[PDB]
RNA sequence: GACCCUGUUGAGCUUGACUCUAGUUUGACAUUGUGAAAAGACAUAGGAGGUGUAGAAUAGGUGGGAGCUUCGGCGCCAGUG
RNA sequence: CCUUUAGUCCCUCGAAAUUUGAGGCUAGAGGAGAAAAGUUACCACA
RNA sequence: AAGCAGAAUUCGGUAAGCGUUGGAUUGUUCACCCACUAAUAGGGAAAGCUGGGGACCGUCGUGAGACAGGUUA
């Protein structure tokens, strides 16, 4: 229970770290015109989610989890992992 | 029923947070003014603005019903058909109007699915129902078909 | 039985149908290789045999499969913008701010856009509360185009019942002129009249009229358009109750209120007008006794209306010749459309020119 | 990653905190430290981009 | 409705009154730009009625639902001062 | 798109024929072997089975190819190395019965039997590379050319073996 | 800045642009 | 859940099996089968956990004590049901758990 | 270039990929080389093929 | 707090007679002419025509019709309709 | 004046041909009077 | 009592004699991970500290609120 953590359930973000991004992007826009994201852990999705509504139109996103994540639209899943060759 | 159904896939916001929304411009709040509608209700379509009139009585997701199982007396069977207009509430014109599902209340559901052959040769889509159950009570809409 | 079993075998039947001179069994002839291919139709994809074999007789074998399996998928969604308040770039653009995924219809419309999918709902979004877009059918968009109203003129539209099409006339009226919107439900009348203030409509008059009692009440009218109530057969998508619930009493009774209408609204019309005389019917219907049956009959019974080009960019000729019917050969001037060829609703435009 | 690309990671604060920091002082040309306000005051996260 | 009409009164004006209201518009232009901006461009006119040219009152007038014409033929004015007075209001619509 | 197997190992394809259609071609970065998109007939079930083939040099869309132990020996339809007699072009061949095709899928190559050993049945295959090995006969194989073409440009020419050369 | 230029009484003397 | 999860867990995944392994599974226990039986267990899981969640929130609306009671007795009713369901997977796992503990333990690679 | 069609029988064939032809009139596809339908090793083995498939038929 | 009622208000539903007629409005007709240039429909006398699907094939339609024949092609019959 | 109910298959109009729809007839049901009136398990205030 | 071979267990019965822990709570959520241990069971006496998170009139208006206007347990 926090202020964050109302607020985002009333947005309908999967958790208050897609604020974090937010903020982050506010101070600096490294999520404007560039098209390619690399979201190399996303266990619930915020992340995706705050890029999926920000990027410029026809941009990529990927992101990559060990536990399975609830599809996202116009995000690429992996259910991969991060420490190894085949990911 | 089912098989049918299995080939062929083959092939808004909430009423409380419109609430939220509206309460915080009127900060000053009077006593009662939420009425929390504890009973089941259908209501239908995802978005809908509602009359002054009824814009107060608030109807929880939790208790929305879309389905119920309805048991055809001649065709000795029971199907889960979808719930598309509540009739007439024998309780309340109110309850009526809120879409209450209390015993012995008639609905019109969906019997596409059953397949019944009117005189006229066509298949009947929707038909009568009267709840037969206390949905509030058994968490569940349960119906027997006026055929 | 099998559903997927039935698959097979049309698949089979149609094949077999195309290639019936060298692929075939031993006796068994084409006729009851038709009456196979309409049993299994009917069972797959829940036809009543009187419709059927009535849309089987439409088509040829393997572009009846191609409608079939049409009129199972869904259509895409267009909403058309109201030229009265923005134009298309911006509604576009203000709609992409807000999370829809757009394009244009094609490239026979300025006014409608395509829509994917959306973050919002469509049709609470701001600017459509402010009159920017109506949610609309491709197929509506057509009957219109034919129908082109100049500003300053009197207009019939005898079944505004959603809006959509009374709208564009006053758009491309620039709201001025005279528009009769006639409605014999007052309950869905209702809606229209929502629509027409929602979309900034002033020139507007709605009637709740059965519309054969319009040269009584009025007449007069430059341009009349008319949207005959019908089956249904090119819209089975959205309403899957005309799949089984058309017989031979249906269509019977639904060209006869049709012929009447026609009449009416050709009775209507001002022949002598300083900019038009035009009067299109339009239909969502594929059978040829709701189209071009109902066109003979006007030309049979006026011959003061000719069939004009009826101007739409894209469509398929009409039919001159069906079971043993003889039509006009002016009938080739009106167009059709199909789910499968075009992704747009079965519909027929006619587009009448009155001369006396 | 593209020249010119930008990484931002979650690090926590601690003794590896500088070795890390290192670690983008030779591999990139700006570096800095953020603590969003939506991070927790009693956490000790921090971004580093 | 004032630029509209500006560029009406710039056609059949002596040469330095028809240069000093093109310097003028290159003002209103420069200062407003989005505002103007549709008058200029044909598919953002308005269609929700007819231009009134010989209206009573300034709103009267639909001046949104017409497109600055006068251009081609100041772009032939005689006067040198003028056409590179056109030319100014244009760059500037440009950039806008 | 999708990797070019093979039908899995089963009853009908080893011991009858099996009728297929193809219905297009598709072209896909990374390699110049055009990839046939076909349909067969589940014995089995009443349904559709989807898989990739590589297209042939020759071959149309539209065939009734014939897949198993008795199929035509004809261009488009397969064959176990035992029915297919000596010195016939097979392309797309299997090491071993159940790998779903591993040698010869770049676009030209072939191989032609040039023996075939009745008694523990073995059938000797040529490589592209020049090589001889020795498959057997069990395994199946693509009949003809695949697509492809340009094997005007190929250097087969050694330092050591031109030394080797007599 | 044009407008106010061009606004002063010292623009519209009548001199030809053939005699500077 | 936590009883079926035990049980969905504990059994081998023939996926990840050796070859040998696994083809000796699918001749003792018809692997088909066993996919089979284990999907009811699963389904069955997931499905009274949604029970749950449904009169979770319809408890919270509750006005009385015997409302509550009877949404309880509902919720646990329906539990059971699902389980009655299960008779036939549960007595061919337990038949396979039994033929598992008697295997003999061959290794594939000596 | 252009080439003929078997089947439709006329001059109406075009190139649409790396080893992919096409002709838009009977809505048939070639599978042949990058820059020739048939190629000259193609067609000799096919002759083969049919030889050797007369002779193991005599 | 909830329950019942009253008064004012809002949202909604229903009633608010019939016969002529002002106003308003649609269609047809009348003043009312002369020319000229076009367009349509009526008058003959001609010419040329029919491609939804299947059918080898571009079947206006209606009636007889199993034999006709520049004497070798047709017909019928079998299809497909 | 329209709409419903049952009837003779009694007349007219329109449509298709190997049948319908709408009117017409028989007698039940709906629609002092532009001043205002009635009514609601609804809303706001007292 | 159970394919319970051994080891480890599982279900049930009598039993309250004897015990039922140390940290995190510093990233996300249905708030619950780290272990140690024989185990880390649930409740009643329903209780106090500590952190988190008023109601009447009057006036001016009401398609709606405003008042450092008055009084008071
Ligand atoms: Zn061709």
């Amino acid at each position: 229970l926090d202020k964050w953590y109302k607020l985002a359930k009333e947005k309908g973000y999967r958790a208050r770290a897609a604020f974090k991004l937010i903020q982050l992007n506010k101070k600096y826009g490294f999520l404007e015109k560039a098209k390619v994201v690399l979201d190399l852990c996303a266990a619930p999705g915020s992340w995706c989610q705050v890029c999926a509504e920000t990027m410029p139109k026809d941009s990529l996103i990927i992101g990559v989890d060990l536990a399975p994540i609830k599809p996202i639209p116009k995000v690429i899943t992996f259910q991969s992992d991060i420490t190894t060759e085949k990911c | 029923i089912k098989n049918k159904r299995a080939e062929k896939a083959a092939r808004g916001i909430s009423e409380e947070e419109m609430f939220k929304v509206v309460k915080t411009g009127k900060k000053t709040h009077k006593k009662g003014w939420k009425r929390i509608v504890t009973k089941p209700t259908f209501v239908g379509p995802d978005f809908t603005r509602r009359p002054v009139k009824y814009e107060r009585f608030i109807r929880p997701m939790g208790l929305r019903y879309k389905k119920a199982n309805v048991t055809h007396p001649t065709l000795n069977v029971t199907v889960q058909l979808p719930i598309l207009s509540v009739k007439k509430n024998p309780s309340n014109p109110l309850y009526t109007q809120l879409g209450v599902l209390t015993k012995g209340t008639i609905i019109e559901v969906n019997v596409s699915d059953l397949g019944i052959v009117t005189a006229s040769g066509k298949i009947a889509w929707g038909r009568y129902a009267q709840i037969t159950n206390n949905p509030e009570n058994d968490g569940c809409v349960n119906a027997v078909l006026l055929v | 039985p099998d559903l997927q079993m039935l698959r097979t075998r049309i698949t089979d039947t149609i094949r077999v149908l195309e290639d019936f001179q060298n692929l075939a069994e031993e006796g068994r002839s084409r006729a009851e290789y038709t009456n196979q291919l309409l049993k299994d139709i009917c069972a797959y994809y829940g036809y009543n045999e009187y419709l059927a074999e009535k849309l089987l007789n439409l088509f040829p074998p393997r572009e009846a499969f191609a409608f079939f399996e049409a009129n199972e998928t869904p259509r895409p969604v267009v909403i058309r913008t109201n030229t009265l308040r923005t134009h298309r770039r911006d509604l576009a653009q203000a709609l992409i701010n807000r999370g829809v995924t757009l394009e244009p219809v094609g490239k026979w419309s300025k006014v409608g856009l395509q829509v994917f999918d959306s973050k919002v709902p469509l049709g609470a979004t701001p600017e459509y509360l402010a009159g920017h877009y109506i949610l609309q059918a491709a197929s509506s968009f057509l009957p219109v185009m034919a129908l082109c109203p100049q500003e300053n003129e009197r207009c019939l539209d005898m079944a505004a019942a959603p809006g959509g099409k009374t709208t564009h006339m006053a758009a491309l009226m620039k709201n001025t002129g005279v528009i009769f919107a006639n409605d014999p439900s007052k309950s869905r009348a209702k809606g229209l009249i929502g629509n027409i203030h929602r979309l900034g409509v002033r020139n507007t008059i709605v009637c709740n009229y059965d519309a054969r009692e319009f040269p009584r009440v009025i007449g007069g009218f430059d341009r009349v358009l008319l949207d005959a109530p019908c089956s249904g057969t090119g819209v089975i998508c959205k309403d899957p109750s005309v799949k089984t619930n058309r017989d031979a009493k249906d269509f019977m009774q639904l060209p006869h209120t049709q012929k009447q209408l026609l009449l009416a609204a050709i009775d209507s019309c001002n022949h002598a007008s300083k900019t038009g005389g035009y009067i299109v019917y339009s239909t969502c219907s594929v059978c040829v006794e709701e189209n071009e049956e109902v066109v003979n009959y006007a030309l049979s019974r006026r011959p003061n209306v000719k069939l004009v080009e009826t101007g739409l960019p894209f469509g398929k000729e009409g039919f001159t010749s069906y079971m043993g019917k003889t039509f006009h050969p002016s009938l080739k001037l009106t167009r059709r459309f199909y789910p499968h060829l075009y992704n747009v609703d079965g519909f027929f435009v006619a587009k009448f020119k009155k001369i006396g | 990653l593209i020249e010119g690309g930008t990484f931002v990671t979650k690090v926590f604060r601690s003794k590896d905190y500088n070795k890390l920091l290192w670690v983008c002082n030779q591999l990139f040309t700006k570096v800095e430290a953020t603590k969003p306000p939506s991070s927790r005051n009693v956490s000790a996260e921090i971004f580093v981009v | 409705a004032f630029c509209k009409q500006l560029m009406t009164l710039a056609l059949q004006v002596p040469e330095k009154s028809s240069q000093a209201i093109l310097g003028l518009l290159q003002d209103v232009v420069h200062t407003h730009g989005r505002k103007v901006a549709a008058l200029w461009n044909t598919e953002e006119r308005k269609g929700d009625g007819t231009y009134k040219p010989l209206s009573e009152t300034v709103e009267g007038s639909n001046p949104f639902t017409t497109t600055i014409w006068e251009g081609e033929l100041l772009r032939k004015h005689y006067c040198p001062k003028v056409r590179e007075g056109l030319k100014a209001m244009e760059k500037e619509l440009r950039s806008i | 798109k999708a990797p070019a197997k093979f039908r899995p190992l089963d009853y009908a394809e080893r011991h009858g024929y099996i009728r297929g259609i193809v219905k297009e071609i598709i072209h896909d970065p990374g390699r110049g072997a055009p990839l046939a998109r076909v349909v067969f007939r589940s014995p089995y079930k009443y349904k559709q089975i989807t898989e990739t083939f590589i297209a042939n040099e020759g071959m149309y869309t539209g065939q009734f190819i014939y897949a198993g132990k008795n199929a035509a020996l004809t261009v488009g339809n397969i064959l176990p190395l035992s029915s297919v007699p000596e010195g016939t072009v097979v392309s797309n061949v299997e090491e071993k019965p159940g790998d779903r095709g591993a040698l010869g899928r770049t676009s030209g190559n072939y191989v032609t039997v040039v023996g075939h050993n009745p008694d523990e049945g073995k059938t000797r295959i040529k490589l592209p590379s020049g090589a001889k090995k020795v498959v057997p006969s069990s395994s199946r194989g693509m009949i003809g050319i695949v697509a492809g073409g340009g094997r005007t440009d190929k250097p087969l020419l050694k330092a050591s073996r031109a030394k080797h050369k007599f | 800045n044009k407008a106010a230029e061009m606004s002063v009484d010292d623009f519209f003397k009548g001199g030809f642009e053939i005699l500077s | 859940s936590e009883k079926f999860g035990a049980i969905i867990s504990s059994f081998p995944v023939l996926s990840d099996q050796h070859p040998f392994h696994r083809d000796l599974m699918n001749i003792l226990y018809d692997a088909d089968h066993f996919k089979v039986a284990l999907g009811q267990i699963s389904t069955a899981k997931n499905l009274i956990e949604t029970i749950s969640r449904d009169y979770v929130r319809l408890l919270k609306y509750a006005q009385s004590l015997y409302q509550c009671k009877q949404l309880k007795r509902a919720a646990l009713g329906r539990m059971a049901t699902l389980i009655k369901r299960l008779k036939d997977p549960l007595i061919y796992l337990d038949q396979v758990r039994q033929h598992l503990a008697r295997l003999p333990d061959i290794n594939p690679t000596t | 270039a252009r080439y003929t069609c078997t089947f439709c029988g006329k001059n109406s064939v075009r190139r649409t990929a790396v080893g992919i032809w096409s002709c838009k009139s009977c809505k048939k596809t070639m599978a042949g080389g990058a820059y020739t339908v048939s190629t000259p090793a193609a067609a000799a083995m096919r002759s083969t093929l049919r030889r050797l498939r007369e002779i193991t038929e005599a």
